[PDB]
């Protein structure tokens, strides 16, 4: 600070979720004081994984992919020119994994 | 990624004077090059260590250690921002180290630490020192990465650890499967201090074979707080068949720290 | 609009970590993958890990790659900010780039 606002230029220029073995469901989430305005949020269907047969596997894990990621927000709101810069943690998928066994 | 404590954070020793700022990690002077730039850091080391917060609570803590090279671009060094990058989420944490006053002589090798970084159990981070102001475009580094490994709650010092025991690091339950009267198996262990659900899930073999012959999952719902550390035993009725005889089973905690992906404890069950 | 006014005090809206939460998952997955820094000195942020996939098929109980099952990554278009030369103003672009995120195993169809 003093704060560095600047000039910049706009130069902009489909599936898995259900075929997975971990599959998820994507949340759309609009904001139209935001750039991209909108975007989709992944939540795991399952606890457990799925196999062959499309039940449920009780011996693995449907866990997140999460990322942190920048978009721009209107500054002030509804300003078609200024934005200000915000960081935003999102999920963007969901992996099989094997569980951590302790065995006895 | 977060800091231990809000403390009011020192960077300043004899000779120098700076406070600790928190930055956003898009520094001014990317923004805003400017000609003459420092050099870059030396011997950057990065040690796991332990430390306490304000309150009582022990977490596994970065310890960034790093020197000063001995040419005369000292002069020109403004501070240096510290940088933690979470490699799974590509989460990024910054402070910056804001120098006061001006470097001027060698006379005594300058070396700096920061050991504020929470870090967490079974994680890799990247951690980076970039002294500032950062270099012109295209310009030679002056910043110095490494990437530190933080060991699972397996650890000797990491079970006792605050992370790791709210996800259950140093609960024993005292797994015991039973073989009963008519087809029915029982078994019992002792549950946590924590309002989460359990799971029970029995696999049957055949003795030398790894293909499931019957296959359970039973629920144990969250239970109440005088509930806890008492005994749970549950008896389940396996499956009819004369060579269906191997019993694995294991329980699945699901404390919020960890939620699915808890670790698990296995039991197994013999034949003849 | 072709060119905008950009506040770079990023604002962090990143703080409901209240839960505890995160692991390292590229080695449990049965989409295992490998981690490859992505640096570049000229835009923000500067270094990015991606994910590239380590297998075409996917491991199963036994350890072994399944074929009739497929690592996938997952993809996520990500805003960059790029700093220009300087020559050729504006000083700053505004990016969209693909970016490996991890890996997901999928049934082929
Ligand atoms: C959840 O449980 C854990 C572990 O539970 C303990 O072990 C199991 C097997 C059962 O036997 C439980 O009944 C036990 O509580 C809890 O972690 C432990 O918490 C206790 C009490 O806070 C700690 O015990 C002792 O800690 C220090 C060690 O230096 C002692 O000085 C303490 O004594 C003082 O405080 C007492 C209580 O205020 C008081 O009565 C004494 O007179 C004395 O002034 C204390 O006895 C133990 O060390 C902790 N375990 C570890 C490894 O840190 C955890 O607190 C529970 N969490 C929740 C949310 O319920
Ligand atoms: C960013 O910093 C402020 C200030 O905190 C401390 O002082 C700075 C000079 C620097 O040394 C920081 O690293 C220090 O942590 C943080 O504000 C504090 O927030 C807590 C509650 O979260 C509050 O109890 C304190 O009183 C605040 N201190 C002041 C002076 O405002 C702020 O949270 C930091 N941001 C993040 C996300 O770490
Ligand atoms: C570091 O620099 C600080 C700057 O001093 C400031 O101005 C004087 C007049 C006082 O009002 C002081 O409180 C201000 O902060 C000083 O604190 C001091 O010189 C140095 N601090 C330490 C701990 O060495």
């Amino acid at each position: 600070n003093f704060p560095r606002t600047v000039m910049v230029n706009l130069n902009i220029h489909s599936d898995y979720y259900d075929r997975s073995t971990s599959p998820w469901n994507l949340h759309r989430n609009e904001d139209p004081e935001r750039y991209p305005s909108v975007i989709w949020e992944a939540k795991c269907r399952h606890l457990g994984c799925i196999n062959a047969d499309g039940n449920v596997d009780y011996h693995m894990n449907s866990v997140p992919i999460q990322q942190e990621i920048l978009v721009l927000r209107r500054e002030p709101p509804h300003s078609p020119n200024s934005f200000r810069l915000e960081k935003i943690l999102v999920s963007v998928g969901c992996t099989c994994v094997t569980p951590i066994v302790h065995h006895v | 990624l977060r800091l231990l404590d809000h403390r009011a954070l020192v960077c300043s020793q004899p000779g120098l004077n700076c406070t600790v700022k928190n930055s956003t990690c898009l520094d001014d002077s990317w923004i805003h090059p400017r000609n003459l730039t420092p050099s870059s850091p030396k011997d950057l080391q990065i040690q796991l260590h332990f430390a306490h917060t304000q309150q009582g609570d022990l977490f596994p803590v970065a310890h960034i250690e790093w020197t000063l090279q001995t040419d005369a671009s000292i002069l020109y060094l403004e501070g240096a921002e510290l940088s933690v990058l979470q490699l799974n989420t590509n989460e990024r944490l910054c402070v910056r180290f804001e120098f006061l006053s001006k470097l001027r002589h060698h006379h005594r090798r300058w070396r700096f630490t920061f050991s504020h970084f929470v870090v967490d159990p079974d994680q890799e981070y990247e951690v980076t020192v970039h002294h500032l102001p950062k270099p012109i475009p295209d310009g030679d580094p002056n910043h110095q990465s490494k990437n530190f490994l933080v060991p699972d709650c397996e650890h000797a010092r990491m079970k006792v650890t605050t992370p790791c025991m709210s996800s259950g690091s140093l609960w024993d339950p005292d797994i015991t499967v039973e073989t009963l009267e008519a087809h029915q198996l029982r078994v019992s262990f002792t549950l946590w201090n924590e309002s989460t659900h359990y799971q029970i899930l029995l696999t049957s073999f055949p003795h030398m074979e790894n293909h499931s012959c019957f296959e359970h999952m039973h629920h144990i719902p969250a239970p109440r707080p005088e509930e806890f550390h008492q005994r749970s035993d549950v008896t389940l009725t396996l499956r009819n068949l004369k060579g269906c005889c191997r019993h694995q089973v294991q329980i699945q905690p699901f404390f919020s720290s960890c939620l699915n992906d808890c670790l698990r404890h296995s039991a197994t069950v013999s034949c003849p």
